[PDB]
C-alpha cells in the first residue's frame, strides 16, 4: 500500500474552456516576453526576470490541464484483443498480442480518433501479414505471430508504434502499384523508403482495401487525421522480416520555433527544424550551374542554393553570397542552402494563418508580430525545395 | 587600402563569427560555452571594423 | 574536512556565520520601514519578488560607536524557514575551521547570549566570534 | 611607474575575469551567478584602467 | 580625486572578487573553478589598492 | 625586434597556461595533474615575459 | 645575464610542458585538448628558448 | 587516434616507449654512486621518499661518447611494482602511431633486443625503435 486518492465528475466541455483561457495566456505572454526583450532592460530589469518564472509555470500548469485530460494507453490497447483473438479463431491462426508501455497517456480527443486507423493495421496484419502456422513453419518462422502495440511519450509529443512479425510489406508490389499512378519512384529507395509509398489514394497494406477491408479507411485515410491532428507517420518494414508503422502525436500547435532572418529592411523567419547549419561561404566553394544559378560545396556534395530574395523580389539584396549569409535547409530529406543578407537569433513566435483575410501566397506558409509590431513573414520550407529542383 | 582591406576582413570576421553563435545555439546546452564566445568574437570584428 | 564560515567585519570586532545558511552576497539597497518594529532592523527590500528583510547585525549587537559608509555589503542567507538578510560593513575572509580552531563561547558577558553563539574560531591573532545566524533571526524576539 | 603598474596589474584582472564568463558560458544555467560577478568585475577593471 | 575613487574601485573590486570565491566554494566541486580564478582576482585588488 | 616577439611568445604562453589551469581545476579531485602544471608553466611565463 | 636566464627559464618551460602531454596520455581521446595545448606551449617554449 | 609513445633521442639513434608508463620528466640530479651494481647503473636518487635506481641507456648499448651536461636529463617511470629511472640525451616529441605506422620486429638467429621490440614506428622517413619499457628494465641483462 503506497497511496490512494479520489477523483469526481468533471464534464469534459469544462476541461476544454481551460484549454482556451490557459491557450490564449501562453500566447500572450509569448508576445509581451518578445517586446521586453526588445527594450531597454532599465525599466524591464525584474520584469524580464519574473517572466522566465512565469514561462515555466505556464507551461507547467497548460501540461497539467492537458495530462488530466489524457487517459492511459491500457485503454486504447483493450480494445485490440477483442480484434485478435477473436478473428484467430475465425480465420485459423494463431496469434498473441503483446503490450508495451501501457502507462503512457493520450488525450481524449486524440482516443477518438486513432482507434479506426490502428484498428484497419491490425486487420491488415491478421489477413494479409500473418500467414496461417503451416506456412510459418516451413520458412523457419515460429507458428504463433507476435503484434506489438508499443507507445511512449517524447517531451511535447507521443509515440505510438505498431510492430509486427508477418509476412512484411512486399517491395516489388508497391513500386509497380506507386508508379502506375504516377509517382516518383526508383530502385535506389531501401525497403524502409518504399514502404512509405503505401499512402497513395485508395491504397493500403493489400491492393484490395474496399473489397476486403469492409469499412473505408486505409493508409490515405489513415494519414488524413493524422494531418488534421499535426502529427506525422513513418513506417519500417521489409520483406521476410516484419512491418513496423509508427505514429506520432503532438500536443501544443500555437508556437513554433525559428530564427527570424533579415533581407534589406524586411524581415521574415526560417523554422528552426529545416536548418542544418550556416556560414558564409567563399570563393573556395561557390561553383556555378545550369541556368545561371550556383551551388554550395559541403563535405563534397554540391547542394543547390536558392536566392531569397529573388523569390520575393527584394531590392537592394546581397546577391552576392560572399557578403551575405547562406544557411542549409532541408525538407523531405534532401537538403538545399537559402541565401540571406543577415540574421537575427532563435525566437519562439506565434503562428498566426494569413487565410483569415486573404489566403496562402507561393513561398510563404504562416506570419506574426515582433515586440515593436511590424509583421514578420514565416517563410515555406517546402516551397523552396521545389524550386531547387526547377532549376 | 589597407584600411579598407582590414575593414573587408574585418566584415567577413563579423558574419563568420555571427555564423559560430547561431551554430552554437543550435545545440542546445552541447553549445553555451561558444554562445559568449562566438558572441564576444563578433563583438571585437565590429569594434575593430568600425575603429 | 573542517567546517566552513563566513567571516564579516562590523566596525571593530569580527563574527562568522555558516556558509551554507548564506545565499548570495550584494551591496546595500533601499528597504522599507515597518510599522512599530525595533531600531536594528531597517526594513525590507524586493528581491526576485520574495519579500528579504534587512537587519543590521552591528545595531543588533548595542555598540557603543556605529558608522556608515557607501561600500555597505549585506549577505543574503536562506534559512530553513524563513529567508533574511543581514548587513556587514565588508566581508573578511572565508576560512574552513576545524574541531580544535571551533573553542566554546567565552564564560564573561558578551553581545548575545549563549544560545546564540555556536563557538569561537581561530585564525591565528585574529579571534573570530561565531554566530548562531540561525535561530538569532528565528528567534521567539523575531516572531 | 606605478600607474604603469596598476594599468598592468588592471589589465590582468580583465584576462582572469574574461576566462571566468567563459567557464559559466561553457557550464551552462549553472554559472548564472558568476557570470554577474565576473562581468561587474571586468567593467571595474576597464575603470580602473581607463582611470 | 582619481586615486580617491581607483582606491575605492580597488576595495570593491577586492569584495567582489571575493563574493565570488564565497559561492564558488558553497557550490563545492563545481565551484573550485571559479574559486581558483577568484583567488588570483582578489590578490591583483590589494595589490591595485595598495599601489 | 626579437625581444618584442618574444615578449609576445612570453605573454602567449601565460595566456594557454591560464585557460589550461582554470580548466583544470574547473571541477573533479582529477584536475590535479594538469593544474600543478598549468601552474608552473604560467609562473615561468611570466617570470620569461617580464625578464 | 638576463638572457642566460630566460634561456634556462624558457629550458624549464620544455620541462613541464613536456609532462603536460604525458599527463594527458592517460585521459585518452578526452585529454586530446591539453595535448595541443601542450604542444603549442611546449613549441612556444623553443622558439622564445632558440630566439 | 593510435597508441601513444614518448620519443626520446640518445645521441643519434632514437628510441619510443610507452608515454603511460612515464611519470615525469626532470633533470640530472645528484646520485649515489654504487660500486657493487655494473657500468650501465649509475647510482639511485631519493624521489618522493622512494630510492629510484638510475639507469644509464646511453652506456647499456655501448655508445661513441656520453655527456653529462645539462642537456642531458631523466624520465620518471613507473613499473607499478617499483619506479626505476633512466637517463636520455634529450626528449623528441610526444607522438601517435597508429597500427600501419608501427611495424614488426626483425628476424634473427640470436634474440638480441627483440625480447622487448613491441615494433618500429616506420614514420615514413624517421625511423622509431619501440621498446617496451617493462621488458626492458625486466630482461636478463637489466635483472
Amino acid at each position: 500500500r503506497s497511496n490512494e486518492s479520489t477523483s469526481i465528475r468533471v464534464a469534459v466541455e469544462k476541461v476544454d474552456q481551460l484549454i482556451n483561457l490557459v491557450g490564449e495566456l501562453v500566447i500572450t505572454q509569448s508576445m509581451l516576453a518578445q517586446r521586453s526583450s526588445e527594450l531597454d532592460p532599465v525599466n524591464h530589469g525584474d520584469l524580464i526576470t519574473s517572466m522566465g518564472q512565469l514561462q515555466r509555470n505556464a507551461r507547467d500548469l497548460q501540461e497539467s490541464v492537458m495530462s488530466i485530460r489524457m487517459m492511459p494507453m491500457e485503454y486504447v490497447f483493450s480494445r485490440y484483443p477483442r480484434l485478435v483473438r477473436d478473428l484467430a479463431g475465425k480465420l485459423g491462426k494463431q496469434v498473441e498480442l503483446t503490450l508495451v508501455g501501457s502507462s503512457t497517456e493520450l488525450d481524449k480527443s486524440l482516443i477518438e480518433r486513432i482507434i479506426d486507423p490502428l484498428t484497419h493495421l491490425v486487420r491488415n496484419s491478421l489477413d494479409h501479414g500473418i500467414e496461417l502456422p503451416e506456412k510459418r513453419l516451413a520458412a523457419g518462422k515460429n507458428s504463433v505471430g507476435n503484434l506489438i502495440l508499443s507507445a511512449e511519450h517524447q517531451g511535447g509529443n507521443i509515440c505510438i508504434e505498431v510492430t509486427d512479425d508477418g509476412a512484411g510489406l512486399n517491395r516489388e508490389r508497391i513500386l509497380a502499384k506507386a508508379a502506375s499512378q504516377g509517382l516518383t519512384v526508383s530502385e535506389n529507395m531501401s525497403d524502409d523508403e518504399v514502404a512509405m509509398l503505401i499512402f497513395a489514394p485508395g491504397f493500403s497494406t493489400a491492393e484490395q482495401v474496399t473489397d476486403v477491408s469492409g469499412r473505408g479507411v486505409g493508409m490515405d485515410v489513415v494519414k488524413r487525421n493524422i494531418q488534421k491532428m499535426g502529427g506525422h507517420v513513418e513506417i519500417q518494414s521489409k520483406q521476410g522480416t516484419g512491418t513496423t508503422i509508427r505514429i506520432l502525436l503532438p500536443l501544443t500547435l500555437a508556437i513554433l520555433d525559428g530564427m527570424s532572418v533579415r533581407v534589406a529592411d524586411e524581415v521574415f523567419i526560417l523554422p528552426l527544424n529545416a536548418v542544418m547549419e550556416s556560414l558564409q561561404p567563399r570563393e573556395a566553394d561557390l561553383h556555378p550551374l545550369a541556368g545561371g544559378e550556383r551551388v554550395l560545396e559541403v563535405r563534397g556534395e554540391y547542394l543547390p542554393i536558392v536566392e531569397l530574395w529573388k523569390v520575393f523580389n527584394v531590392a537592394g539584396a546581397k546577391t552576392e553570397a560572399t557578403q551575405g549569409i547562406v544557411v542549409i535547409l532541408q525538407s523531405g530529406g534532401r537538403r538545399y542552402a537559402l541565401l540571406v543578407d543577415q540574421l537575427i537569433g532563435q525566437h519562439q513566435v506565434v503562428v498566426k494563418n494569413l487565410e483569415s483575410n486573404y489566403r496562402k501566397v507561393p513561398g510563404i506558409s504562416a506570419a506574426t508580430i515582433l515586440g515593436d509590431g511590424s509583421v514578420a513573414l514565416i517563410v515555406d520550407v517546402s516551397a523552396l525545395q521545389a524550386i531547387n529542383r526547377e532549376q | 587600402d589597407i584600411i579598407s582591406v582590414i575593414d573587408g576582413i574585418a566584415f567577413q570576421t563579423n558574419i563568420l563569427a555571427l555564423n559560430a553563435a547561431v551554430e552554437a545555439a543550435r545545440a542546445g546546452e552541447q553549445g553555451r560555452g561558444f554562445a559568449v564566445v562566438a558572441g564576444e568574437v563578433r563583438n571585437l570584428a565590429q569594434r575593430s571594423a568600425q575603429a | 574536512s573542517g567546517q566552513e564560515f563566513l567571516v564579516f567585519t562590523l566596525g571593530d570586532e569580527e563574527y562568522g556565520i555558516d556558509i551554507l545558511k548564506v545565499q548570495e552576497i550584494r551591496g546595500y539597497d533601499q528597504v522599507t520601514r515597518i510599522a512599530n518594529t525595533p531600531a536594528f532592523i531597517k526594513g525590507v527590500t524586493n528581491l526576485r519578488g520574495v519579500i528579504v528583510p534587512i537587519v543590521d547585525l552591528r545595531i543588533k549587537f548595542s555598540q557603543v560607536d556605529v558608522d556608515y559608509n557607501d561600500n555597505t555589503v549585506v549577505i543574503v542567507l536562506n534559512l530553513g524557514q524563513r529567508v533574511v538578510g543581514i548587513v556587514v560593513d565588508g566581508v573578511s575572509d572565508v576560512l574552513s575551521l576545524t574541531a580544535e580552531q571551533i573553542r566554546p563561547a567565552p564564560e564573561f558577558a558578551v553581545t548575545l547570549s549563549t544560545e546564540y553563539l555556536t563557538g569561537l574560531g581561530a585564525l591565528g591573532d585574529r579571534m573570530l566570534i561565531l554566530v548562531n545566524i540561525e535561530k538569532l533571526l528565528n528567534s521567539e524576539e523575531m516572531a
